[PDB]
């Protein structure tokens, strides 16, 4: 059998954990 | 934006408005409890 690669998946990038602001990218913790 | 007005004497103002979309959703789950979540879209003002 060929091996098994779990893919890897990015974080939620609008989360819990998330201070947004508008304008900008928003803050993580 | 460059405006050419005229030589006026006084000092004055250019009052510009910018025409946005500005509304409000207002939730009211329970009794006494009201919610509204604002929004304006050119001018950002948050979901508060």
């Amino acid at each position: 059998e060929v091996p098994f690669v779990p893919p890897r998946y990015m974080a939620p990038t609008e989360g819990r954990n998330s201070i947004r602001y508008s304008e900008l990218a928003p803050q993580y913790d | 934006m460059t405006f050419e007005v005229d030589p006026m004497d006084e000092p004055t103002l250019l009052y510009l408005l910018f025409e946005v979309f500005d509304v409000v959703r207002v939730h009211q789950p329970h009794r006494g409890v009201i919610e509204a979540v604002y929004l304006r879209t050119p001018f950002s003002a948050g979901n508060a």
